[PDB]
């Protein structure tokens, strides 16, 4: 904990972030094969011969086809969602999810996961430098509430305005400009003391590591990143952030007497490339997306 | 210290010594102790005329049987080999030799062991690495077999095969990943 | 008679140095003496020049033409020995590179036109070259926007010289 | 009428090489649900139905045998079973029609 200026943060956080990632690379010697096998429906008994530690699930979907590459989101491993950028570990069996799916409830949830992270990319880079943010955390709510939600702590100073139309519109805008250039939502698996030791500020980051972190007997949490931001989440992400179509914040709220400062839960609604809305439609959604989500036990 | 049995052992050097009889036989003047040499010689600059690419020396280097076996898959693509250092001095293991009468030939095959360290860097057509590594001296044991045609007037020693043991480490992994494709259906039933 | 698109599968690059790019894979095949036309079958041929080789596949396979059979067929067994010969590692990531149709040889016959006269009539056949290299599909080119035009038409006023004279 | 000059290639290649005569790519296809041989949308997949085409042929042969010569066509609902399977109480009057495999995993 000290002053830091708010680049200088993202600096040392990305830095650290890439070291640990080369040295998750560097841990293994050479290349071992793992013998992934597809237990999906399409096409079956294919078995890949895939690089440990290396290749991803979407190397398992290139080898297959190009519509594997189009509208796979969540790999299944064993049992288990796995991001389609995360490089595989043990000889398994693979299968791949897709939005129109039968049961599809698994990438519904990875799916807003990474909504509400790209909101909470774009809340914080979008304030007043001499005002305060601090991103508290996304609270898992179920999809069918009409929107994702992200908790934020503002200024001291900034305890008595709400947002009009046009900064909600100039977020929307800047989502977009996240939206059009196409970035990887890329993963890694870190220990609980390397995590604590990139965020070392944000004391509310702390104690949601601390939580995520005593959960598991490994002490493993799971942190993202697109471009230079770095967020911690519970469970898969999509694989490019150029599958959301239609995005949108839709309101803020105040939600005070839990507590002395002011939480303020941004919400906002979003339905990917392929699950695409008439323009109707979209504002009825968009209109229920304005009342506040209240789902949190 | 030896095993228990060993009269069986001085059987095979039996069968090894009526070998050596016969192609002395033959043709005298054929020492015996410095054939590893020339069998190291001989399996050097067979795989160096194969890194340049020069099948006229191939051809009087190794034989009609292993020719495809070592020219074939190599054929658009570049090999770097080099031999960089002997680790054991080499040693015969089996001498035999068969008496096929169908064109009154006979044929001696020397096999001998030979345990050492090279290096290997199997290029593409593109120029791309595909399959080894440039500078490290990786060891490999290979028992080798060798062939001379005794009736032929001529007839030189050349490299016949090479024998691979099951008990042997599977060799160093691809560069890159691979897919083994599953049954290919007409409208069935996949049933595995 | 003269096949050489044949043989460019048969380039041996010397191997490249560790400080350099990919050089991606270049794959040429062809198939001879196709039973179609040169026009019709290069209408194909232009549909297929930029697209990605799982695109090309699926709009060949809803193509109800004679061509889009056989072209599926070469540019199937082009993928295969992509991945088995000429080292690609993935099926997916190849693009047509080049895709057109040459005259093949002919034969030709008699029309029995209507009174004691005739015609010439031609047995036509046609070839089909493609050349397919991986990486992903290059990208259109972008039609130019008001500020290009602009730059491009300010560049031209500043061009200009005072002519015939010193 | 007859023509009274050649026309050039630059003016035939004006002609045969617009927009109006090139191919027009099609966006209608995608993966099929099951199987995943690359339907196209509002038409029934061709593996599918070659699938669906192929049992009904074998039925189709095993009721031709049942029903003799011709202009027999019974005045009975008919059903068809696999191996295993007894007949339901409800199919009593319906015609059996068994031929010889496991039930398939699309016909129920
Ligand atoms: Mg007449
Ligand atoms: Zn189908």
């Amino acid at each position: 904990a000290s002053q830091l200026s708010p680049t200088e943060l993202t600096e040392m956080r990305n830095d650290l972030f890439n070291k640990e990632k080369a040295r998750q690379l560097s841990l293994t010697p050479r290349t071992e094969k793992i013998e992934v096998k597809h237990v999906g429906k399409t096409d079956p008994g294919t078995v890949f011969v895939m690089n440990k530690n290396i290749s991803t699930p979407y190397s398992c979907a290139m080898h297959l086809s190009e519509w594997y590459c189009r509208k796979s989101i969540l790999a299944l491993v064993d049992g288990q969602p796995w991001d389609m950028y995360k490089p595989l570990t043990k000889s398994c069996e693979i299968k791949f999810l897709t939005f129109k799916d039968c049961d599809p409830g698994e990438v519904n949830k990875a799916y807003w996961r990474s909504c509400a992270m790209m909101m909470g990319c774009v809340i914080e880079r979008a304030f007043k430098d001499e005002y305060m943010v601090n991103l508290v955390r996304a609270p898992e709510v179920p999809v069918i509430s009409g929107a994702f939600c992200y908790d934020v702590v503002l200024d001291s100073k900034l305890d008595e305005w709400m947002p009009t139309k046009e900064n909600l519109r100039s977020f929307t805008k800047d989502a977009h400009a996240l939206i059009y250039k196409d970035l990887p939502f890329e993963t890694l698996e870190v220990e609980a003391k390397v995590a604590l030791e990139i965020f070392q500020h944000s004391k509310y980051k702390v104690d949601f590591i601390e939580e995520k972190a005593s959960q598991n007997p490994e002490r493993i949490v799971k942190l993202h990143r697109i471009g230079d931001f770095i967020d911690v989440s519970e469970g898969p992400l999509i694989p490019r952030t150029s599958i959301c179509f239609q995005y949108e914040v839709s309101a803020v709220h105040n939600l005070q007497p839990t507590q002395p400062s002011l939480i303020r839960r941004f919400q906002g609604v979003s339905l990917p490339v392929h699950l695409r809305a008439h323009f109707t439609i979209w504002d009825k959604l968009l209109e229920r997306s304005r009342k506040m989500v209240t789902e949190d036990q | 210290e030896g095993l228990i049995e060993r009269t069986e052992r001085m059987k095979k050097t039996m069968a090894s010594q009526v070998s050596i009889r016969r192609i002395k036989d033959y043709d005298a003047n054929f020492k015996i102790k410095d054939f590893p040499e020339k069998a190291k010689d001989i399996f050097i600059e067979a795989h160096l005329c194969l890194n340049n690419s020069d099948h006229d020396r191939l051809h009087t280097l190794v034989t009609e049987h292993c020719f495809p076996d070592m020219t074939w898959d190599i054929k658009y693509k570049t090999v770097r080999w080099s031999f960089v250092e002997s680790l054991e001095p080499s040693h015969v293991v089996q001498v035999r030799c068969s008496s096929m009468m169908n064109q009154g030939n006979v044929y001696g095959q020397i096999t001998v062991r030979m345990h050492t360290r090279q290096t290997l860097a199997i290029y593409d057509r593109f120029g791309r690495l595909m399959y080894g590594q440039e500078d490290v001296p990786k060891d490999v044991l290979e028992y080798v077999v060798f062939e001379k045609q005794l009736t032929n007037p001529y007839g030189s020693w050349r490299m016949h095969t090479k024998i691979v043991p099951p008990w042997a480490p599977p060799k160093q992994p691809i560069l890159k990943t691979v897919m083994i494709p599953g049954p290919q259906l007409k409208p069935e039933e996949e049933y595995e | 008679i003269s096949r050489k698109w044949e043989k460019k599968n048969k380039i041996v690059y010397p191997p490249q140095l560790p400080g350099e790019p990919r050089r991606p894979a270049e794959i040429y095949h062809c198939r001879r003496q196709i039973k179609y036309s040169k026009d019709k079958m290069w209408y194909l041929a232009k549909l297929i020049r930029g697209m990605s080789i799982d695109q090309a596949l699926a709009q060949l396979e809803f193509n109800d033409k004679k061509g889009a059979k056989i072209i599926k067929e070469v540019l199937l067994e082009a993928q295969d020995m992509a991945v088995r010969d000429h080292n690609v590692e993935f099926r997916s990531n190849l693009y047509i590179a080049e895709s057109t149709s040459g005259r093949g040889q002919c034969l030709k016959r008699i029309r029995y036109h209507g009174r004691g006269r005739f015609g010439i009539m031609e047995k036509v056949y046609c070839h089909y070259f493609v050349k397919l290299v991986e990486g992903p599909p290059p990208p259109p080119e972008p039609p130019k926007t008001a500020v290009a035009h602009a730059k491009e038409y300010i560049q031209q006023l500043r061009s200009r010289t005072i002519v015939h004279t010193l | 009428a007859a023509p009274k000059n050649r026309r050039t290639i630059e003016v035939n290649r004006c002609r045969r090489r617009n927009p109006q005569k090139l191919i027009k790519v099609k966006n209608n296809i995608d993966v099929c649900p099951e199987c995943g041989h690359l339907k196209q949308k509002h038409v029934l997949c061709a593996y599918c139905y070659e699938k669906v085409c192929k049992e009904t042929a074998e039925i189709r042969r095993q009721i031709g045998k049942q029903e003799g010569g011709p202009f027999k066509a019974p005045t009975i609902e008919t059903v068809v079973l696999y191996t295993g399977e007894t007949p339901s109480e409800q199919d009593q009057g319906k015609r059996i029609i068994e031929r010889d495999r496991k039930r398939p995993s699309w016909f129920t």
